[PDB]
DNA sequence: ATCAATATCCACCTGCAGATACTACCAAAAGTGTATTTGGAAACTGCTCCATCAAAAGGCATGTTCAGCTGGATTCCAGCTGAACATGCCTTTTGATGGAGCAGTTTCCAAATACACTTTTGGTAGTATCTGCAGGTGGATATTGAT
DNA sequence: ATCAATATCCACCTGCAGATACTACCAAAAGTGTATTTGGAAACTGCTCCATCAAAAGGCATGTTCAGCTGGAATCCAGCTGAACATGCCTTTTGATGGAGCAGTTTCCAAATACACTTTTGGTAGTATCTGCAGGTGGATATTGAT
């Protein structure tokens, strides 16, 4: 399978210099790990994500995940409400955060920008004819 | 005395002027236009049509619309042509 | 891991090249009107006596049935060079025209 | 009468025609298959045409009559009015 | 006093007249509000779309006046135009130049 | 469920018995001539309606009707289809 | 003409397979629906001429 | 989440269809063009399902649903309602 | 032993498949299949048992026609086995590429 | 030409799922009568666009020659596909449960339709008028073909 | 590589057919404001079918081996297509003419619609019933492939 990495970071979805991972085509960016890389201090050597480092090391054996699981949810005892979650976060190559839709859309003159980014009905709106402008008349 | 020919020509030249400041079009071309928008508006509209049918709705909404150009456009041009739409709706009953 | 973010004669074939440049940048029609016209009213003649026609129906005609044409002589095309040819023969035209659904 | 007139499409318009579609070198016998084949659609087209026209209970045969006929046979085609 | 209703939705396509070739085509038995105006904005977005296309074929042939040419050109050069007007000829627009590898001489 | 489902299983069963006296139809057979008749049925009628609209009418009679089965059917089909329309409207008028 | 096509078959009532049968059988009414699939009516038994034995 | 499930559609399968079509002799590399092929028709008509469902409200796919994107590519369909 | 000369199967297999009417591909993987696909448009998706139906006698409608159209390819180009060349111009001819 | 070996079909029984009626019955949908508007059929008429003739002149089609290159046939050879076993696995079923989702009922309420005015806008003739482009000419340039 | 001969492209120039443009103008139609009706959205409900397990049974898929036949490459050779030249013939353009057919205008009347009532009827459900067929079993035999 010799495929590419993607151009963005699988965290905040942007455009950057990735340290990326060679058995899914996933990138990050270095700030955008966890926890995050020193650009000059990078491990060499066979650099896997969250995701396929959990998938090799359960060796992609799903009972043995219903054993660790099983053992993780006894031991939590004291806190047994959050033991399920507490052993999903284990699972996960980490993100931005971004607030839910249904928070969102209470106050209607809020609109999501390009990249994530705030705006109110203040912002005038980019120049399209404007590329247009580029040109002129 | 022979009737009106309506037609899209002034509403295209308008586009036109509003891409290409500069450049001007045919009347070959402008045929080839008025063909094209009226070949467009009787696929979304029997698309549309269809729709509200099969539903045993009796009404056209800017919903049924949407969906006809979800079907017949390919790709991005659905995507874009779904934002111009939707914009162009929210702007008119905005007011 | 990766980190990768004693006539002058031109040889056989070169006037066909030639050929086939000049008249796929053009855009006329390819046909006389005359004979295409007097074709088309001996067809419509044996449908249905005394007939006439705009002279921009017979223009559409001539348009339709070019197109038509040189569409079948690109897939006739695609179909001799798939057998290792360079000369396009009528057993072409019928697999082409099968393939397509005009006949069978 | 108006009889004959197919070999009216001479050879060397099929080899136009041809040559428009890309083709290099052609055979002795295409110049048959391509009278009977264009004799085949134009039948196809002008019977509906003609349908259409004395429908409307005309004599004279209308580009429109054309458009649509060709339109009924997946066919379209820009630029006669429609 | 009497705005219309493309400049009140901000188009330059008309909503009236989509409006009444929406009720007097025998589509169905009501029409909306929105779907003239919707119907409008794609409309002009798809024929800004292709003349903008063929505006630049124009330009690049050192013309300043589209023609046929042009319009078939533009069609025929992009992907998605291409599978929308793929059953679709237009008149007097000619053919895109190509010929095939093996004919080529060597 | 309240709702009845039209189909037109009894009529092709009147034909199948007229036409061949002692020879039953499966269910799914009587499906597939369903769907055939509800398809033949709106083909006929979306070409009658559209060569109304393109005369400036607004009624659909037996000459669009008549003009719409000479479209779509075949050579022999169509006449033989249009010699049974005839003959049934000329009963139907007269009686 | 499926009942025909049943009959030579030897049995007694109508089956999608004998609606298949009769109507790719038929020229028009094979041009008549070209584009249409009948559910478990099956193909039309053909083997090219060439790819018989000797 | 379902994964790969295209290798289920397995060699002997596509031997019976191939045999079904008069097919006498088949190649090696057939296999993964099929699978390719018939991906992409899925693609394209379970799109236009889910359209269909998705706009009359419900979650769940009906047939009609599927004769209609049948429908609206020229694959007619007789013997599933409608 | 008795062993049948290559070839004799084959029409043999073509003649029964060809007499038959039965679906060719199990059941399961295609539904399988069909709901991997349809994960992408939408999750959370239920299907009737004969939308699944219809869509593999769709499926199996189509890739018979293709198989056809492919070894009429084969046989113009002298040859008896089929190859992913035929299937790429079958398939060009007819517009779908 | 002979013969064993399969695989296919022809003949017969049987249990059963599917086809065939019947009453109920019951909405519910189609036929009957009537008053009304309106859309399509007749008659007239003007005028426009089509068919016919004509001529003339040049551009295109036709027939011939000669030779080069392509298509077709023959040989050979390697490798790739098919046919037959032998395991093993994963599909089919069928029985049961959970439960989400879809279809039916009632409100009501927001939205589309119908009608009368009035101003705007888009279209057609007439006429106008610039101007981009098509036609013609020469000059330079790239490409082809035989040494 | 050299060089000579053609075909194509570029730069310049000129006339004219077509695109931009009012203006009249003007007639059609779109937007505005009310009152009405109706269709679609929301909540509730029940009951139906879709998902998820379980547990065998066995029928199909997978991997191996062997051999034979087919696809692909190399040679050769005839024949058929192309390229070029001379000849003539027939398409294209310009122009006028007759005249038939089409589109607009007025009248008007036969027909389709809308409503209300009554009567078949055809569609679902039991509800039952029965028989055409799918499956199984034996035996004849038609074809294949090795002698
Ligand atoms: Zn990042
Ligand atoms: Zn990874």
């Amino acid at each position: 399978i010799d495929f590419e990495n993607e151009d963005f970071c699988s965290a905040c979805n942007q455009s950057g210099s990735f340290l990326c991972c060679d058995t899914c085509p996933k990138s990050f960016h270095f700030l955008c790990l966890d926890p995050p890389i020193d650009p000059n201090n990078l491990p060499k050597g066979d650099w896997h994500c969250n995701e396929c480092k959990f998938k090799i090391f359960i060796n992609n054996s799903m009972a043995t995940l219903k054993k660790i699981e099983s053992n993780f949810i006894k031991q939590n005892n004291n806190v047994k409400i959050f033991a399920k979650l507490l052993f999903n976060i284990d699972s996960h190559n980490p993100k931005q955060f971004q607030l839910p839709n249904y928070i969102k859309e209470t106050f209607p003159a809020v609109k999501t920008g390009s990249r994530g980014q705030y705006s109110d009905e203040n912002d005038k709106i980019p120049l399209t004819d404007r590329q247009l402008f580029n040109t002129s008349y | 005395k022979r009737s009106r020919k309506e037609s899209y020509s002034v509403y295209v030249y308008k586009v036109l002027k509003q891409v290409h400041p500069d450049t001007g079009i045919s009347s070959k071309a402008m045929g080839i236009m008025n063909s094209f928008v009226n070949d467009i508006f009787e696929r979304i509209a029997g698309e549309a049509s269809r729709l509200a049918h099969y539903n045993k709705r009796s009404t056209i909404t800017s919903r049924e619309i949407q969906t006809a150009v979800r079907l017949l456009l390919p790709g991005e041009l659905a995507k874009h042509a779904v934002s111009e739409g939707t914009k162009a709706v929210t702007k008119y009953t905005s007011a | 891991a990766r980190t990768k973010q004693k006539p002058h004669r031109y040889r056989p074939g070169t006037v066909a090249l030639r050929e086939i440049r000049r008249y796929q940048k053009s855009t006329e029609l390819l046909i006389r009107k005359l004979p295409f016209q007097r074709l088309v009213r001996e067809i419509a003649q044996d449908f249905k006596t005394d007939l006439r026609f705009q002279s921009s129906a017979v223009m559409a005609l001539q348009e339709a049935c070019e197109a038509y044409l040189v569409g079948l002589f690109e897939d006739t095309n695609l179909c001799a060079i798939h057998a290792k040819r360079v000369t396009i023969m009528p057993k072409d035209i019928q697999l082409a025209r099968r393939i397509r659904g005009e006949r069978a | 009468v108006l009889r004959d007139n197919i070999q009216g499409i001479t050879k060397p318009a099929i080899r136009r025609l041809a040559r428009r579609g890309g083709v290099k070198r052609i055979s002795g016998l295409i110049y048959e298959e391509t009278r009977g084949v264009l004799k085949v659609f134009l039948e196809n087209v002008i019977r509906d045409a003609v349908t259409y026209t004395e429908h409307a209970k005309r004599k004279t045969v209308t580009a429109m009559d054309v458009v649509y006929a060709l339109k009924r046979q997946g066919r379209t085609l820009y630029g006669f009015g429609g | 006093k009497a705005k219309t209703r493309s400049s009140r939705a901000g188009l330059q396509f008309p909503v009236g007249r989509v409006h009444r070739l929406l009720r007097k085509g025998n589509y169905s038995e009501r029409v909306g509000a929105g779907a003239p105006v919707y119907l409008a904005a794609v409309l002009e977005y798809l024929t800004a779309e292709i003349l903008e296309l063929a505006g630049n074929a124009a330009r690049d042939n050192k013309k300043t006046r589209i023609i046929p040419r042009h319009l078939q050109l533009a069609i025929r050069n992009d992907e998605e135009l291409n599978k929308l007007l793929g059953r679709v000829t237009i008149a007097q627009g000619g053919v895109l130049p190509n010929i095939q590898a093996v004919l080529l001489p060597k």
